């Protein structure tokens, strides 16, 4: 049966996500919230930043700006030791 | 005359090279990092330990390479091991645990005994941080040079700020801040309207050094 | 891989370099002169052999290092004269007289100059380099959007995967404007046009699928 | 390192003494004539061609090795000149023009090694005399503290050279401190405080970076 869940990917999945926690609230709780609809994980949709404009009243190129400090501050490998187990 | 280094964990000189002992070059040793740049002072000449661990050591020349201005960078292998040495790598020599005495301080004397260069009509000075496009007068800050001098450097190597962020800034990254346009726009601007067109914008991906002509 | 001509007044290379012989390197040998200066041409490397004379060998390494010569030049000497060599001879590198095969192939590629091209992706006459960011046509630049050259590298880099345009629109179009499918024949139209029907063949459609890319022979 | 000064009938230093070639110190070429003696200044050797005038040469050495020419003078000869090189001559020490790269390195440490200084560096006005730690800026002494007067040269000897406060921390500081780098800026009071407007402005600061140094014109 193709459809079969492997159960270390489940099992795995979940550690994916709470890692995903421990990780984006490590990070600042504005920038968590940003991802968390951005790429609209815990939602269905990823939003644009003009739309974060509403929810979070600043401009869209602050977003932008807000991105790259997740990330790069991400790209300390302090964060990418814990989380490049998870592949 | 010269201190050596070796990026080595076998914590000696001799089981990693036999022969340095019969130099009286002088070495100290440091684990496989390219943190250990850092332990790193006054000695002419690095080497990184690839006898037992080869891409290790090809990472590794890789992380301590012609970056500036440069250090002699060496790295040692075994004979089976000599294909993967390239010039991918970075390096001026190539050294064998059989190598010997009087060929190892050869080859350390050749390349302590080049020179960079920065043309675009545009004078680069990488110690000096100085620059001239049409005219003596360039004036060039700090970050703008470096900066420009990364596009010059990377000629139509189409460049994004968060590409400049690592290396034209620190960086944090305070990514995302625009202040690339002011940047270049000044750079734009100061170079003049000729020479202007070398920096031109590619969309949505940012900017590239356009060669001269 | 090498044409090497090799400087020495002896016939033979087989005293000079032994293990060279092991090499399928085509070596040429010239009396150790001056006059073989002309006899340079396309050779890749050539070999001055200081083994025995130092002194004409400092001469013959700065005459094969002269103003217009990028031949890369090569003192072959003795392991008591090394330290009577360096960088002076107008040299990169050196080789021994037991110098090992793999040790002669390894430094007469590091002497000669590896070297892989970055990311230039190549399909057919159509090669692209991303670098540049120019999709070049047998050398020619070419002019695309900024999304018809992200689309068509996607396409250069997988050529032969059938693709669909639900599937083309999240690698290309990105996670946005998530309808109108149509976006792609609008951009094909123009893609297939700016190629050129010369090369439409690379472009290929399977109905009810959408578009893709073919190596050519 | 070292300047030489090369005393001639020829025009380059690769035909008189080729070994100098071989180092990466500085030769420079002169006539072997007596006002070349002129051109030595601060240099540490001074070296004649007398592989073909052996009386002229030996003129030249009793010249240059005269009442108070404290540069150590030396000739370059033939091995059939050498007969001719003795204490009658007044040479240092002599050098023939087969000496190897390391030979002539060592016979310069033993020739050499006018106590020309090591690290007495002068900036215009900023006279950084490290073999006596003490630097002078239009004359009257700098009496910075201990870790100031470090600072300053720092930022002399890299003239012109724009740096981050954690660059300028491994300079100063190293591997100690690394957090509130703010001290330097209290520290170039420091230093300003000592120096004044007659060159405050040779320490150019580098807002929301650092600080630079600005050659004096």
């Amino acid at each position: 049966d193709s459809e079969a869940v492997v159960a270390v990917d489940a099992v795995s999945f979940t550690l994916l996500q709470d890692q995903l926690q421990s990780v984006l609230d490590t990070l600042s709780e504005r920038e968590a919230g940003v991802v968390r609809l951005r790429f609209g994980l815990t939602d269905g949709q990823p939003r644009t930043l003009d739309e974060i404009g509403q929810v979070y009243g600043v401009t869209r190129e602050r977003i932008r700006q807000i991105e790259s400090k997740t990330m790069s501050k991400l790209r300390h490998p302090s964060r990418s030791q814990v989380l490049r187990d998870y592949l | 005359m010269l201190e050596l280094l070796l990026l080595t964990s076998e914590l000696y000189p001799d089981p990693v090279l036999p022969a340095l002992s019969l130099l009286p070059h002088t070495v100290r040793t440091a684990p496989a990092e390219a943190s250990s740049l850092l332990e790193a002072g006054n000695a002419d000449a690095v080497l990184v330990d690839a006898r037992n661990d080869l891409s290790s050591g090809r990472g590794l020349c890789r992380l301590l390479s012609s970056t500036g201005r440069s250090i002699p960078v060496l790295a040692v292998v075994s004979e089976g091991g000599l294909v993967a040495v390239s010039a991918d790598w970075g390096l001026d020599e190539i050294l064998l645990l059989s190598t010997g005495p009087a060929e190892i301080d050869a080859r350390l004397r050749l390349v302590v005994g080049l020179g960079k260069v920065s043309l675009g009509e545009l004078v680069i000075d990488e110690g000096t941080y100085t620059a001239r496009l049409r005219g003596r007068p360039l004036d060039l800050t700090y970050k703008e040079f470096e900066l420009l001098k990364y596009l010059a450097q990377h000629a139509g190597r189409v460049f994004t700020r968060a590409q400049l962020l690592h290396e034209v800034w620190g960086y944090d990254f305070f990514g995302g801040t625009r202040t690339v346009d002011v940047h270049v726009r000044r750079l734009r601007a100061k170079l003049g309207p000729e020479h202007e067109a070398l920096i031109g914008t590619v969309r949505n991906v940012g900017y590239k050094a356009v060669r001269p002509a």
